[PDB]
C-alpha cells in the first residue's frame, strides 16, 4: 500500500511540530478532554486521512519547513546546505503539501530538485577509491548516485577489454 | 507486474497479441503460491476482510527513434508531438505513447 | 566618469525604484525624513536578485564603484523627496547587508579577493580611534574665491590623491569648520577557536571600519560581520602581500536586546511570578546534568545592588562565594561561561595580567605610547570564574582584596596614575593541601590561607563525599537515575517554562528594578546576628566561628535584594528573609 | 524495532556472498509471536458498545493497518530476497546441485523453492522445444569438445555431485573418472576461474 | 547496458575481408555469405574476424571512415555543430576497440586513429552534458538525437530519467 | 627554445599516453580532478623515459621553466576539453603540477653549493610551520621611472581591484634521528609551499619530500620548497589524517574485524621479544582505541579518553614498552624535567605577545611519560587540570583564550625500596592521591622468584639476544603481525564508530561498582581506620574501547567481563 521502495516505511513517519485548535479525547500513546492549544507531536501515519478541511489540529509547520529558510532557500537555491540534520528532504511535500493553508511548499520542492537538474554536472565518475562527497545526502538522491557511479565503473571496463 | 496483469486478462484474456498461455500458468502457480506460504504466518489469524499493486507506471522517460516521414507525422498521443522526423528524436514518456510502438511505426533504445 | 556601463548601474540601482516596496518603503521616512540621519541605508541582497540578478550578484562578485553608484542614485533621489537633508554632501555608503559563502578567518584564503562576504569571530582589539581628511574650503582674501580640493587614499574609493602659493603667489588661509571629517578606526577578530584541530593554531584577519559604525563592543565577545576584501601595497611589484576588510554593518550575536522584546513576554513573567515555589525550581534549573549551592549562585548571576549617598562615597553590589575533595566541583563553573553574558574563566596558573597590562607598544603607525588590558574590567557588571586556585602564587592575591573590597581599581603601572569602574565578582576552585580531608583533625587549617579574606569573601563553608552502609544504596539510586520524558513529567514542567533560554531572558526586568528594603528586615537581622556572633561557636565547632565580622549585613542585604529581583516584588519580606539567610547557618 | 529490523534479518546472510559457509532461518520466531499479542486490540472493539459508536477510534484502524502493511512487506522481502539470490545460483546451476545446506528452508518454503523450480520446468517445456528440449542455458559452456576428462578447479564443498559419476570430490582435484554430464552444472559458484 | 550486450547488437554489423582458404570442409554457410576462395574480398560480419584474425588465417581491412583526413575534418565540423555531426555507421564506438584490439598486427596508423576518435568523443560527450543545463520547465516534448549515436547514451540513462520522472512531475 | 617544448612535446604528451585497457592517460586524471574544483595532477619522474630520453635529463638542470611550460600545456590542453561547444568555458582557471619519483632519499647533511637550482629527494621530520598569509601572480618588481606637463618619477598606483590570490605557508623540515646527531644536535631548515598544499602536512610527521634549494638575494640566504611533495610509508609513515586507503584496506579490516580470534591475537602485537605479562598487556592496546567524547544540552562535556598508570621494581622491562607504544597513530614521549608554563614568549619582531605553545600535539595522538615521581609539583598543577577537562586555559597577559585539547596519558613510575613500600601500607606514592586518584589504570609490578620462571625467562631471551634472530620465524605466528596495520587500523576505527552501551549492562555494572565501593567501605570499618564517578566513568571506556575494537557500535556487559576482572586487577591490587 504504497510508492514502495527498499525505504520501504521511511515514508509516513516524519514527525512535526502540529498545534491544537480544540479538544481531543484519551491521547492513548503520549484525559478524555483537554484545552484548546498545546503543542505536540506527532506522526504521519494517521494524520494522513484525516481531512484537511477538518479542525482538530490546526495550519501547522516545522521551522526548517516554516517560510522563512524555504523562502530564501529558493533564493539560496544555489548552495543550501543540508548534512544530516534533515537527511532526505525531496518528497516530504509529496504527501505534506496541501495542508499549509498558504500556499507555498511545492514551488520550493520543485525549485530545489530542478537545481539537482542543474546540479549534478560534477557527479559523473568514481576517479578512484571508497568515498567522496557521502554525507550531504538525501537517501534518494544516493540511489541514482550509487547507480551513476556503478554505471561509470562499467563504462570504464567497456572502455577496452580492460 | 503479478497484480494487475490479471485485471487486463480478464477484461478480455487477448489473443498472442497481449500474452502467452504459459505465463499465466506462471502467475497463477505464484499468486497462490504466496498465499499458501503466507500460511505459516497468519492464517489462523489471516486478515478477517485492493491496494497492493507493484508495476502500474507509464511515465519512464525513454528514448525514441522515429523512423518516418521526415515532417511532423501529428498521430494519436496526449503532447505537442510536433517536429516528428525521418532520423531524429523529441523526448517524451510511454502514457502518451503505446500507440505508435503497436503500430511499428516508431521504435525505443 | 570612466567606462559607460557604471552610468547603466546607476540607473539600474534605481531601477529598485519602481513601486511600493522600495519607491513606497525604503526611500523617505527612512532615516532622515524619521531624522535619525545614520547615512548608511539597509540593504538586502535577496530583493536584488528578486529584481536585478545582473546587478545582485555582480556586487557579489566585484565592488569596482557599485557603492558609489548605490550612494548616487541615493541622494539623486532624496534630493528630490527632501532636499532639507541634502546638505551632507559626501559618499553616503550604505548597508549590503543581510548565507552564499560564509568562511572562516582561517579559509579567508587566496580567493574571495574582490568580493563581499562573511566572517565570524572573537570580538578582540577593541582600539584606538583617529578622524579622517576629507576636503577644505580653502579661501584668499587677494581674489576672495573659496577654491576646493577633495583627497582620497585607496581604503576609501579606488583612486589616490595642502595647497600653499596656489595659483601664482597669492594668499591661501585655510578654512576648516566648512571642512569635514569622517571617523575612523581599526581593530582585528579571531576564530571564535572551539571549532579548531588543536595540531593547529586558530589563524587571524584585519579589518578596517568608518565612521557611524565605531567601536561597538568590547574585547571578550562572540561577534558576526558581512565584509569585502582589499589588498594594497607592494608584492615583489616590493615584498609581499597583505589584507584588508571594510564594506559592512555589525552583528553581535550574544544579546537580548536583539530580541523583539514587546509586552508580553514581560506579561508571561510577571503572571508566572505570583507562583512562590519556583526558587526550587530555578535551583533544579541550573545543573540539570548533575545532588548539590545554585539557589545562590544565581543571585551571583544577578550581579547585586548599588547603594551611594549625596557627594559622599559608593559601595560595591554583588557576591562571591566557594567552598571540596576530588570527584563535581571542576565541571559546575562551565554552567557559567555558556550560560549567561560576560563570563571569562582564568586559569589557576596565569600571572602578570588578572589585572596587569605591562603597557607594551613598539613603534605604532601612530604614536601609541603605554597601554595594555586585564582580566577583570572585561567582567564589569558580572562575574568570572577560576580552577585551580589554592595553587596560584601569593603575588597577584592582595590585588584581589583591593579591587575585590574597595570596588575601585585606582592602580599605576609605574608610568601612569590609572583610575576606573570595575565592579565585579569572582569564583575559583578549591583543593585541601592533603587531598582527601576535611573533619577529624578540624574543619579549619585544612585550606591554609589568610583569615583576611573570608571578610572580602563571605562564608566559611564545607564540601565532602562518601555516605554509610543504608543510604548507599539510595545513592546507587541515583547515580543509575543519572546513567528520556517519562516521570519529569511527574515534574510538572515544561521545556520553554523551565529551558535555558527563556532563562536568560529574565534578565532585564530583574536588574531593571531597584527593590528597596521597607523596614521589617530590621529587627530580625539585629537579633540574628547577635545570636550568629554569641552561639556559632559551641558544640563541635568553636574554631570554625573565627571569620565572622561586621560583614554578614552587606551579604544579607545583596541575598534578599537579589531574592527580591527573581520574582519582581517591589518589596521585602520575613520570607525572603529566611529564604536569603537560611544559607549561612 | 517498531518495524525497523529486516535490514537486520537478512544480516544472517551478510558474509554469504560467493563465499558462503552456510545459511540459516533466522528471525521469524519472537517477531510473528507478536501477531497473535496484537490482534486481540485489534480486533476488540469490533462494532461495540465500548464507546457506543464513536469517532474517536479512528487511530486504532490504521494502527492495525500499517502494523499489517509492515509486517507484510517485510515478509515479502525475506521471501524475495531470499529467492531471488537464490534463483541467481539456480541459474548457475538446476537442482543438479541445489543450496550449501538444504537446512535453512523456512519450512513453508518447500512449497516456494519448488514451485520456483516448476518455474523453470515449464520454461523447459515450452521453450528450447515445444514438446521441451531442456535448453542448456548458464553452465557448461564448453564448445563441443571431449565428453570424459577431468581438471582443476578451486575447492568447493557441499559434496552434492550425483550426476553419473562413482564418487568424484568435486573440489580442487576432484580429478577422476568425469564424464560430461557429470560436470554439467559449474561455471561460477566459486569453482572454475581456472581449469 | 553494459560493455558487451550492445556488442550482441553492434557485433553483427559488415566489413570486408580477404582471406586465404579455398572454400573450406563445408563450403559456404546457407545465407547472405559469399563463397570463400583465397586472394580476393569478401564481406563478412564480425563475429568471425575476431575468431579468424587471431586464429591465424587470414587478414582484414577496415571501412573507409576510419582515416585520418576525414576524421580530421569532422571534428572542426563538430566544432560549429550547435546540435550534431556526421556519423559513420553509428555505433562506430566499437568496431574501433575489436578492430585495434587485434588487427594492428598489420593495420596501418593504429594511435593516431585512437587520439581522434577521442578527440571526437569527449567534445560531443561534453555536448551531452550541456543540453541539461539548458533542458528547462519539464520540456519533455522537446529534446535532441538528430545526428546523435548510442553508445555514448548509456552513459547517461540509469541516472536522470529513472528519477527525473517522479521529481519533475509538479510541472 | 621556450615553444618546441609547448609547441608538440608537452601538448601531445598528454594527448600520446596509451596503453589499452583505455586508462593510461593523464587526460581523464586530469578532467576528473578539474570537474570538483581540485586543479592539480601527479606525475613520476621515470615515465618522460618511456616517452623519451632527453627531456628528463633537461627537467633536473631548468625546472623552474619546465614546470611552467607544463602548466601552460596544461591549460592549453584542458580547456579544449572544458569546451562542450563554445559555451561552457565560463573562464580558463589556473592549476598546479605534482611530480614524484621512487629513486632514492637523501639527507639535509648534503645539501650545499652544487645541489642549488635542482631537484632532490630527502627524508625528514617536522616541527611547526606558519599561518596562511598571501601571495599573488599578477595586477594591474621593479617598476621603472617613465610617467605614461608632466608626471614626475614614479607615480605608480596599484588597482588590486585587478590583482590576484594565490597561498603561501611557508612548511619546515628537521632531520632523521640516525644520520649523526651523535656529537651533535639535530640541524633543520624552513621551506615554501605554493597554491594548493597547505592543510596537507601537520608537524610531527615522517616526509619524503620533492623540492629545489634556491636563494632570495657573497653570504646569502638559503630555503626550499616543493616540487611536488609526497610522503613516507615507514610502516604506515603519513597515514595520519587523509585517505588512499581503497575499498581493499576497508574490506581486508573488516574482514579483521568480525575474526572472532583479534583481540587474543592483538594481546600477543606488540612483543615479538618479551615473555609474559598478559593481563599487564590487555589494556596497553585499548588505550589507543578509545571509546565516546559525549557531549550533551548541558554543560557535561565528560571526559572521553582513559589514562594509563604503572609503577614496579625495574627488570620488567617498562621502558621498552613504552617506547614500543610510542612506535605503534601519532604521539610524543619525554619523562620528568618538563610544561607548567605555557609559551608566552616574544618574536623579536614586532614586539608582540604570542603563543608559541605541547599537550597541543597530542589531539588525538596520545601521550606517554616516565616519572612523574622524579619530576616535583611546580609543573604538575598544570596537567592536573588538562586531563580532566581538555581545556587548557591562559590568563596570562592581556589575553584569556582558554584552548583547549583532547590528550590521553601514560604514566611509568619508580618507588623506592622496591616492594617494601608494596607489603607494608602507605608509602604507594610519596607526594599526592588526585593524580592516583584521576587516573583508570592501576597495574603494579613486582618481580617474584621460582625457578622455572627463572630458566624459561633465561633461554626466552637468549634465542631473542641471538644474532638478530626474527628474519623468518616471527610472522610465520598465528596473528602477530604488521604494527603498520595497526596504525591505519586505529586511524579507521577511532574516526567512525560512535558506539554506547546497551541496557542490559547498566545494571550489572552498578551492581559491581556497589559491591567495590561496599567493599572498600568494609575494609575501612573491617580496619577501624580508612570511590569516585571517575571509576564508573573510566570503567565505561573499557566497554568503549571493546566495541570499538570488533565494530560493533553496542556492547555487553558479559562482552565487558574481561574488562571488569581487568579492573579486578587494580582492586586486588590496591587491597592493602
Ligand atoms: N553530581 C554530579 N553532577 C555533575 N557531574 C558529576 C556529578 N558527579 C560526578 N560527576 C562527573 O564526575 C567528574 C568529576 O570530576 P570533577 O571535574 O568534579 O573534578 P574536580 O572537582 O574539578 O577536581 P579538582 O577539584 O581536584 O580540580 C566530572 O566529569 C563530572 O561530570
Ligand atoms: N620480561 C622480560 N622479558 C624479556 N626481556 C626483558 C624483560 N624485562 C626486561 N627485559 C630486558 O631488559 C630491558 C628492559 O629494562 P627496562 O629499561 O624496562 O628497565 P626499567 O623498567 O627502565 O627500569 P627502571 O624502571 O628502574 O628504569 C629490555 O631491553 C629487555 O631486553
Amino acid at each position: 500500500p504504497n510508492y514502495y521502495s527498499i525505504e520501504d516505511i521511511f515514508v509516513t513517519q516524519e514527525k512535526v511540530e502540529c498545534r491544537v485548535n480544540t479538544k481531543l479525547q484519551r491521547m492513548g500513546f503520549l484525559s478524555d478532554d483537554l484545552e484548546p492549544g498545546r503543542t505536540v507531536n506527532l506522526p504521519l501515519w494517521y494524520i494522513k486521512e484525516l481531512k484537511v478541511n477538518n479542525a482538530y489540529f490546526t495550519v501547522a509547520v516545522p521551522d526548517i519547513y516554516r517560510n522563512v529558510h524555504k523562502a530564501v532557500c529558493e533564493a539560496e537555491t544555489t548552495h543550501i546546505e543540508l548534512g544530516r540534520l534533515h537527511p532526505y528532504f525531496y518528497e516530504f511535500g509529496r504527501y505534506l503539501t496541501p495542508y499549509d493553508r498558504n500556499h507555498v511548499i511545492g514551488r520550493i520542492i520543485f525549485e530545489t530538485l530542478r537545481q539537482r537538474v542543474r546540479h549534478l554536472l560534477d557527479i559523473s565518475k568514481s576517479d578512484g577509491q571508497a568515498a567522496k562527497a557521502e554525507h550531504r545526502l538525501d537517501n534518494i538522491e544516493a540511489k541514482l548516485h550509487e547507480a551513476g557511479v556503478r554505471t561509470n565503473s562499467q563504462y570504464i571496463e567497456w572502455l577496452q577489454m580492460t | 507486474f503479478t497484480q494487475h496483469i490479471l485485471n487486463q486478462e480478464e477484461s478480455r484474456e487477448p489473443d498472442d497479441k497481449r500474452l502467452s498461455p504459459e505465463e499465466t500458468k506462471f502467475a497463477q502457480e505464484f499468486a497462490s503460491n504466496v498465499d499458501e506460504y503466507f500460511h505459516k504466518v497468519a492464517t489462523q489469524y489471516m486478515p478477517n476482510q485492493e491496494q497492493r499493486i507493484v508495476t502500474p507506471n507509464l511515465m519512464s522517460h525513454v528514448f525514441l527513434k522515429a523512423n518516418v516521414a521526415v515532417p511532423a507525422v501529428i498521430v494519436g498521443v496526449d503532447d505537442e508531438e510536433v517536429d516528428m522526423a525521418a532520423g531524429s528524436q523529441h523526448i517524451i514518456p510511454y502514457q502518451l505513447v503505446a500507440d505508435l510502438i503497436q503500430n511499428n511505426q516508431a521504435q525505443l533504445i | 566618469e570612466g567606462e559607460q556601463f557604471i552610468k547603466d548601474i546607476q540607473r539600474e540601482y534605481v531601477d529598485f525604484l519602481d513601486d511600493e516596496e522600495d519607491q513606497g518603503i525604503y526611500a523617505g521616512h527612512v532615516k532622515d525624513m524619521i531624522a535619525e540621519k545614520s547615512k548608511r541605508l539597509i540593504v538586502n541582497v535577496n530583493d536584488l536578485k528578486r529584481k536585478n540578478p545582473q546587478r545582485a550578484l555582480g556586487l557579489l562578485s566585484n565592488a569596482a564603484d557599485e557603492q558609489l553608484a548605490f550612494g548616487r542614485a541615493l541622494k539623486e533621489y532624496a534630493s528630490t523627496v527632501d532636499p532639507g537633508y541634502a546638505k551632507m554632501h559626501e559618499d553616503l555608503f550604505v548597508g549590503f547587508e543581510g548565507g552564499n559563502r560564509h568562511v572562516t578567518p582561517r579559509s579567508l584564503t587566496s580567493i574571495y579577493l574582490g568580493n563581499m562576504v562573511c566572517v565570524e569571530g572573537i570580538v578582540t582589539k577593541v582600539s584606538l580611534i583617529r578622524p579622517k581628511v576629507v576636503r577644505s574650503v580653502h579661501y584668499c582674501p587677494n581674489t576672495r574665491k573659496v577654491m576646493e580640493r577633495k583627497y582620497t587614499d585607496l581604503t576609501s574609493f579606488e583612486a589616490v590623491p595642502y595647497p600653499t602659493k596656489d595659483e601664482d603667489g597669492n594668499l591661501l588661509e585655510t578654512e576648516y569648520g566648512l571642512s569635514v571629517y569622517k571617523d575612523h578606526q581599526t581593530l582585528t577578530i579571531q576564530e571564535m577557536p572551539e571549532k579548531a584541530p588543536a595540531g593547529q593554531l586558530p589563524r587571524s584577519v584585519d579589518i578596517v571600519c568608518d565612521d557611524d559604525l565605531v567601536d561597538r563592543c568590547k574585547p571578550g565577545d562572540r561577534v558576526q560581520i558581512v565584509g569585502s576584501y582589499r589588498c594594497l601595497p607592494g608584492k615583489r611589484g616590493s615584498g609581499t602581500f597583505r589584507t584588508v576588510l571594510l564594506a559592512n554593518n555589525i552583528s553581535l550575536l550574544s544579546k537580548e536586546s536583539n530580541l523583539d522584546i514587546s509586552r508580553e513576554d514581560i506579561m508571561l513573567c510577571k503572571k508566572l511570578a505570583k507562583n512562590n515555589d519556583i526558587f526550587e525550581l530555578l535551583s533544579k534549573s541550573l545543573a540539570p546534568s548533575i545532588g548539590h549551592v545554585k539557589q545562590a549562585i544565581l543571585c551571583l548571576l544577578l550581579g547585586g545592588v548599588e547603594k551611594i549617598l549625596p557627594n559622599g562615597t559608593r559601595l560595591r553590589g554583588d557576591i562571591n562565594v566557594l567552598l571540596g575533595d576530588p570527584s563535581a566541583k571542576s565541571q559546575l563553573l562551565r554552567y557559567v561561561l555558556n550560560t549567561a553574558p560576560r563570563a571569562i574563566p582564568t586559569t589557576g596558573r596565569g600571572s602578570s595580567g588578572v589585572g596587569l597590562t605591562a603597557a607594551v607598544t613598539t613603534d605604532q603607525e601612530t604614536g601609541e605610547r603605554r597601554l595594555e588590558a586585564g582580566a577583570m574590567v572585561l567582567a564589569d557588571r558580572g562575574v568570572v570564574c577560576i580552577d585551580e586556585f589554592d595553587k596560584m602564587s601569593d603575588i597577584d592575591r592582595t590585588a584581589i582584596h583591593e579591587v575585590m573590597e574597595q570596588g575601585r581599581v585606582t592602580i599605576s603601572k609605574a608610568g601612569i596614575h590609572a583610575s576606573l569602574n570595575a565592579r565585579c565578582s569572582v569564583l575559583a576552585a578549591a583543593n585541601p593541601v592533603y587531598g582527601r580531608y576535611d573533619q577529624y583533625k578540624t574543619p579549619m587549617e585544612n585550606i591554609g590561607l589568610q583569615d583576611s579574606l573570608l571578610s572580602r569573601f563571605d562564608l566559611l563553608f564545607v564540601m565532602l563525599d562518601v555516605i554509610d552502609s543504608d543510604v548507599d544504596q539510595m545513592i546507587s539510586d541515583h547515580v543509575v537515575r543519572m546513567h528520556a520524558l517519562l516521570h519529569g513529567k511527574s515534574r510538572q514542567r515544561h521545556e520553554k517554562i523551565l529551558s535555558v533560554e527563556f532563562m536568560r531572558k529574565y534578565i532585564h526586568i530583574a536588574k531593571c528594578m531597584k527593590p528597596k528594603l521597607g523596614e521589617q528586615a530590621c529587627e530580625a537581622i539585629a537579633n540574628e546576628y547577635s545570636r550568629l556572633r554569641s552561639q556559632e561557636a559551641v558544640e563541635t565547632d568553636v574554631a570554625r566561628t573565627q571569620p565572622i565580622t561586621a560583614r554578614t549585613l552587606e551579604t544579607l542585604i545583596r541575598l534578599s535584594t537579589a531574592h527580591a529581583r527573581a520574582r519582581m516584588s517591589k518589596s521585602v519580606t520575613i520570607d525572603d528573609a529566611h529564604a536569603a539567610i537560611e544559607l549561612v547557618q | 524495532m517498531f518495524g525497523e529490523k529486516a535490514f537486520d534479518l537478512l544480516k544472517e546472510l551478510e558474509r554469504s556472498s560467493q563465499t558462503i559457509p552456510a545459511f540459516d532461518d533466522d528471525g521469524v520466531r519472537q517477531v510473528l509471536e507478536e501477531i497473535k499479542a496484537i490482534f486481540e486490540e485489534n480486533v476488540a472493539q469490533a462494532s461495540s458498545y465500548n464507546a457506543s459508536g464513536d469517532r474517536s477510534l479512528w487511530p486504532l484502524l490504521n494502527f492495525r493497518h500499517a502494523a499489517l502493511q509492515r509486517n507484510k512487506r517485510c515478509l515479502l522481502a525475506y521471501l524475495y530476497e531470499r529467492c531471488r539470490r537464490i534463483k541467481a545460483l539456480r541459474w548457475e546451476f538446476g537442482p543438479i546441485i541445489p543450496g550449501d545446506i538444504k537446512q535453512a528452508l523456512c519450512e513453508p518454503e518447500v512449497t516456494f523453492f519448488n514451485n520456483y523450480s516448476k518455474s523453470l520446468a515449464a520454461y523447459m517445456c515450452s521453450a528450447g522445444y515445444n514438446q521441451g528440449l531442456p535448453i542448456d542455458l548458464t553452465n557448461n559452456l564448453r564448445p563441443p569438445k571431449s565428453l570424459y576428462i577431468e581438471v582443476r578447479c578451486m575447492e568447493d564443498y557441499g559434496k552434492f555431485e550425483l550426476d553419473d559419476g562413482e564418487v568424484i570430490h568435486l573440489k580442487k582435484n576432484s580429478q577422476h573418472y568425469l564424464p560430461r554430464a557429470q560436470v554439467e552444472s559449474l561455471v561460477r559458484q566459486g569453482i572454475l576461474h581456472h581449469i | 547496458m553494459d560493455p558487451s550486450i550492445i556488442e550482441f547488437i553492434g557485433e553483427k554489423c559488415m566489413i570486408s575481408i580477404i582471406p586465404n582458404f579455398s572454400n573450406e570442409p563445408l563450403h559456404l554457410i546457407y545465407g547472405p555469405v559469399g563463397p570463400f576462395r583465397a586472394g580476393f574480398p569478401v564481406f563478412v560480419p564480425l563475429w568471425m574476424a575476431t575468431h579468424l584474425r587471431k586464429q591465424q588465417k587470414c587478414r582484414i581491412v577496415p571501412p573507409e571512415w576510419m582515416d585520418m583526413d576525414i576524421l580530421e575534418e569532422i571534428k572542426e565540423e563538430e566544432k560549429r555543430s550547435k546540435f550534431f555531426t556526421k556519423m559513420p555507421c553509428e555505433h562506430y564506438m566499437v568496431v574501433a576497440q575489436l578492430v585495434m584490439s587485434t588487427a594492428p598486427d598489420d593495420v596501418p596508423r593504429c594511435e593516431e586513429l585512437r587520439t581522434v576518435i577521442k578527440d571526437i568523443f569527449d567534445i560531443r560527450e561534453s555536448k551531452l552534458r550541456t543540453s541539461i543545463d539548458a533542458f528547462i520547465k519539464g520540456e519533455g516534448t522537446y529534446a535532441k538525437l538528430d545526428n546523435l549515436t548510442l553508445l555514448e547514451i548509456h552513459s547517461v540513462r540509469p541516472i536522470l530519467p529513472y528519477s527525473l520522472d517522479h521529481i519533475a512531475r509538479y510541472q | 627554445i621556450n615553444l618546441q617544448a609547448v609547441k608538440k612535446k608537452y601538448k601531445e604528451f598528454i594527448r600520446t599516453f596509451n596503453e589499452e585497457n583505455f586508462f593510461y592517460k593523464y587526460r581523464d586524471t586530469l578532467k576528473r580532478n578539474y570537474l570538483n574544483g581540485r586543479y592539480f595532477l601527479e606525475i613520476e619522474m621515470e615515465d618522460l623515459v618511456g616517452f623519451d630520453e632527453t627531456l628528463a635529463d633537461k627537467l633536473n638542470k631548468q625546472p623552474t621553466e619546465h614546470l611552467e611550460i607544463f602548466e601552460e600545456a596544461a591549460r592549453e590542453v584542458a580547456d579544449e576539453i572544458t569546451a562542450p561547444r563554445p559555451e561552457h568555458e565560463e573562464h580558463m582557471h589556473d592549476i598546479q603540477i605534482l611530480l614524484s619519483s621512487n629513486a632514492n632519499p637523501t639527507n639535509i647533511r648534503q645539501l650545499k653549493s652544487d645541489c642549488v637550482s635542482k631537484l632532490v629527494k630527502i627524508a625528514g621530520i617536522i616541527v611547526a610551520a606558519s599561518g596562511i598569509s598571501a601571495k599573488a601572480t599578477r595586477m594591474s618588481y621593479a617598476l621603472p621611472r617613465k610617467c605614461n606637463p608632466k608626471c614626475p618619477l614614479d607615480p605608480f598606483f596599484i588597482m588590486p581591484d585587478k590583482c590576484k590570490c594565490v597561498d603561501f605557508q611557508t612548511l619546515k623540515l628537521q632531520e632523521l634521528p640516525d644520520f649523526v646527531p651523535q656529537g651533535e644536535i639535530p640541524r633543520h631548515l624552513q621551506l615554501f609551499c605554493d597554491r594548493s598544499l597547505c592543510e596537507r602536512v601537520v608537524p610531527g610527521n615522517r616526509v619524503l619530500i620533492q623540492g629545489i634549494y634556491s636563494i632570495r638575494k657573497g653570504v646569502r640566504a638559503p630555503y626550499m620548497r616543493v616540487v611536488g611533495i609526497t610522503v613516507d610509508s615507514e610502516g604506515a609513515g603519513a597515514i595520519s589524517r587523509y585517505s588512499n586507503i581503497t575499498s581493499d584496506e576497508e574490506e581486508h579490516f573488516r574482514r579483521m574485524a568480525a575474526s572472532g580470534d583479534i583481540y587474543e591475537r592483538l594481546s600477543q602485537s606488540l612483543a615479538p621479544s618479551i615473555f609474559g605479562s598478559r593481563d599487564i598487556k590487555k589494556a596497553i592496546t585499548c588505550m589507543l582505541f578509545g571509546g565516546s567524547r559525549k557531549r550533551l544540552p548541558d554543560g557535561l562535556c565528560r571526559r572521553g579518553d582513559i589514562n594509563v598508570l604503572l609503577l614496579g621494581d625495574p627488570g620488567t622491562a617498562k621502558s621498552q614498552l613504552l617506547k614500543f607504544v610510542e612506535k605503534v597513530p601519532i604521539a610524543v614521549y619525554t619523562s620528568g624535567k618538563g610544561g607548567l608554563t605555557a609559551s608566552v614568549m616574544k618574536d623579536p619582531q614586532t614586539r608582540n605577545f604570542v603563543m608559541e605553545g605541547a599537550m597541543v600535539l597530542a589531539d588525538g595522538g596520545v601521550v606517554c611519560i616516565d616519572e612523574f615521581d622524579k619530576m616535583r609539583e611546580d609543573d604538575r598543577v598544570a596537567i592536573h587540570e588538562a586531563m580532566e577537562q581538555q581545556t587548557i586555559s591562559i590568563a596570562k597577559a592581556g589575553i584569556t583564550t582558554t584552548l583547549n585539547s583532547r590528550c590521553s596519558v601514560l604514566a611509568a613510575a619508580n618507588s623506592i625500596f622496591g616492594r617494601w613500600d608494596d607489603t607494608k601500607g602507605e608509602e604507594n606514592i610519596d607526594f599526592m592521591p588526585t593524580i592516583l586518584s584521576r587516573f583508570d589504570m592501576i597495574f603494579i609490578v613486582k618481580d617474584i622468584h621460582d625457578e622455572s620462571r627463572d630458566i624459561t625467562l633465561a633461554k626466552h631471551i637468549i634465542n631473542v639476544h641471538l644474532s638478530s634472530n626474527k628474519s623468518a620465524p616471527s610472522e610465520p605466528a598465528e596473528g602477530e603481525i604488521s604494527l603498520s596495520t595497526f596504525k591505519k587500523y586505529i586511524h579507521y576505527c577511532r574516526t567512525h564508530c560512535g558506539p554506547r552501551l546497551s541496557e542490559a549492562a547498566g545494571e550489572k555494572l552498578k551492581s559491581r561498582y556497589v559491591l567495590m565501593r561496599s567493599g572498600a567501605g568494609q575494609q575501612e570499618k573491617a580496619s577501624d581506620k580508612r570511590i569516585t564517578v571517575r571509576q564508573l566513568e573510566a570503567v565505561i571506556r573499557i566497554s568503549e574501547s571493546l566495541a570499538k575494537i570488533r565494530l560493533q557500535p553496542f556492547a555487553t556487559d558479559e562482552h565487558v567481563n574481561e574488562a571488569l576482572r581487568l579492573f579486578q586487577v587494580s582492586t586486588l591490587d590496591a587491597a592493602m
